[PDB]
């Protein structure tokens, strides 16, 4: 059901991975290591970035059930990658996955012989882990991502070209640095990330005459309360993210 | 070993009878519950998990409605796929003489069935796998579209040009066409309707060129004057194609006799796909509004 793959931050706390013995902070790098891993192998496969950001979901709500202790983010990523390209209707071979995953995680190495006993065996370790993300899941693989909702804020709120790739430039990092895919709904999520990207901009959209904020027609629920809250979070993790921020900064 | 807790372990079912030739009928070890078990297929399976699969549940999942097949759950041990158990496919029940409908009952089947349809291809669905066999009704007389596993969601778009068993599929995809949209599920709704009388499929080809003939001794001929633009399929220049030939209500007036049942089965069966009738339409048609109305199944 809805609430099913949502949770609240004692119930984060309390995680498959704290239960043996994984710190807080480090279940959050381990995470954060998955989706840099899913993005490089992603743009190496040239799959897209819903692709890639299908597969980071995946990955995020694999480790609410599963334990890191138990199933490493090196062997979870290409798995949940080479699902993730299924679903999106842009499948990726699996031998070529393999081979993608094999120089991300050992560029030095050479690919096993394709015809070796230990080659044939790590295929055989993807496909039996993909089953077993599948159901985890329970099977549920239809996902939805603030891009979407983005587009459509940022625009019918009248944003520069500029400002809306800010926007989206902040929902993709609130993926790969956060866990908001796994308490707030996609479109709060967007929410959060137009507010950080116009205070990022020193933008700020005109109350209407009704005196309605922009984000009142985004989410019903949405308060100020929370957008500035959650837009700190995001703010403070971004800074510690060396060459992140650059990448948005205005050099001018 | 692993925790589940989303994926039960099929076992809560209990098998009673194989079916599918592996479909199962089971029952719920608890409740009684009468349900199908399709296992997930397995050979030949060299990419991990079917796409074919993940595709189908994708679109069982989102399909939730009174006329559309319902799946309760996936399971696990090979995967199976839940339906709730249903004991007649319009298939069935047409091959079987001793069964038999009511001018009033056929109303009530191709109002589900048109609106079964109006719903899935209001959701960007296109089944592409119209076929009486693929029609189930419930004990309770309720009509579900089943079999989803050739479904495909839809938005030059190119899709993939052999679907739909060969004598239900309509001439677009006869013809090579690759940018169709609902109307081929329409046009197989239209064999289906007819075959609610004649009881057994109307247009039965051997061959893609044996069931093109045969579409043309029924809809006149595939002329640009009825089809506008048809004449740009390469398929259509090469292959061929007769010419004089409209006999759709003549070939159809015996069985029938109602004006109206008629007249719609002529607007399914239409040629051009542009020009045939939407589900929309269809339910609205007099056939739907005038007398005897729409009964209830038994």
């Amino acid at each position: 059901n809805n609430k099913r793959w949502y949770f609240t931050r004692e119930q984060l706390e309390n995680s498959p991975s704290r239960r043996f013995g994984v710190d807080p902070d480090k279940e959050l790098s381990y995470r954060q290591q998955a989706a840099n891993l899913l993005q490089d192998m992603g743009q190496r496969l040239n799959v897209s970035q819903l692709t890639i950001n299908t597969a980071i979901v995946y990955m995020h709500r694999f480790y609410m059930i599963q334990s890191f202790t138990q199933f490493p983010g090196n062997s979870v990523a290409p798995a949940a990658l080479f699902l993730a390209a299924k679903v999106e209707e842009q499948p990726k071979k699996l031998e070529h996955v393999i081979k993608v995953a094999h120089t991300c995680l050992h560029p030095q190495e050479s690919l096993p012989d394709t015809r070796s006993e230990a080659y044939l065996q790590q295929v055989q370790d993807l496909v039996i882990l993909e089953s077993i993300i599948l159901q985890t899941l329970g099977f549920e693989l239809t996902i939805d991502h603030p891009h979407t909702h983005v587009v459509k804020c940022t625009q019918l709120v009248r944003a520069s070209k500029d400002l809306a790739q800010t926007s989206y430039f902040m929902a993709t990092n609130s993926l790969h640095l956060t866990t908001f895919s796994l308490q707030y709904t996609p479109p709060v999520v967007a929410c959060v990330c137009i507010h950080l990207a116009c205070k990022w901009s020193n933008w700020e959209i005109p109350v209407s005459t009704d005196g309605k904020h922009w984000w009142e027609y985004v989410d019903a629920t949405v308060t100020l309360e929370l957008l500035d809250e959650l837009t700190h979070e995001l703010l403070q993790i971004l800074e510690k993210t060396p060459n992140r921020l650059k990448r948005i900064w205005n050099w001018r | 070993s692993v925790e589940c807790p989303f994926c039960d372990e099929v076992s809560k079912y209990e098998k009673l009878a194989k079916i599918g030739q592996e479909v199962f009928k089971a029952r719920h070890r608890k409740t009684g519950q009468k349900v199908a078990l399709k296992k997930v297929l397995m050979e030949n399976e060299k990419e991990g998990f079917p796409i074919t699969a993940l595709r189908e549940i994708k679109i069982l999942q989102l399909l939730k409605h009174e006329n559309v097949v319902n799946l309760i759950e996936i399971c696990r041990t090979s995967i199976y796929l839940v339906f709730d158990f249903c004991e007649h496919d319009l298939a069935g029940l047409l091959s079987n003489v001793l069964v038999k409908f009511t001018l009033s009952e056929i109303k009530r089947v191709m109002q589900m069935l048109l609106n079964g349809l109006y719903y899935i291809h209001r959701n960007k669905i296109l089944h592409r796998d119209m076929k009486a066999a693929n029609v189930l009704i419930t004990r309770d007389g309720v009509l579900k579209l089943a079999d989803f596993g050739l479904a495909r969601a839809f938005s030059p778009n190119r899709y993939t040009n052999r679907v739909v068993t060969l004598w239900y599929r309509p001439p677009e995809l006869l013809l090579g066409e690759r940018d169709y949209g609902p109307p081929i599920d329409l046009w197989g709704a239209g064999c289906i309707m007819a075959e609610m009388w004649t009881r057994s499929p109307i247009m039965q080809g051997n061959t893609e060129q044996h069931q093109l003939a045969l579409i043309s001794q029924l809809c006149g001929s595939i002329t640009p004057e009825v089809w506008p633009n048809v004449d740009n399929y390469e398929l259509y220049e090469k292959l061929e194609l007769v010419k004089g030939q409209r006999k759709v209500k003549d070939r159809l007036k015996a069985y029938v006799r109602d004006p109206y049942a008629l007249d719609l089965i002529d607007k399914l069966l239409v040629l051009d796909p542009a020009q045939r009738i939407d589900s929309d339409d269809a339910l609205n048609h007099d056939f739907f509004w005038s007398d005897p109305m729409p009964s209830d199944l038994k």
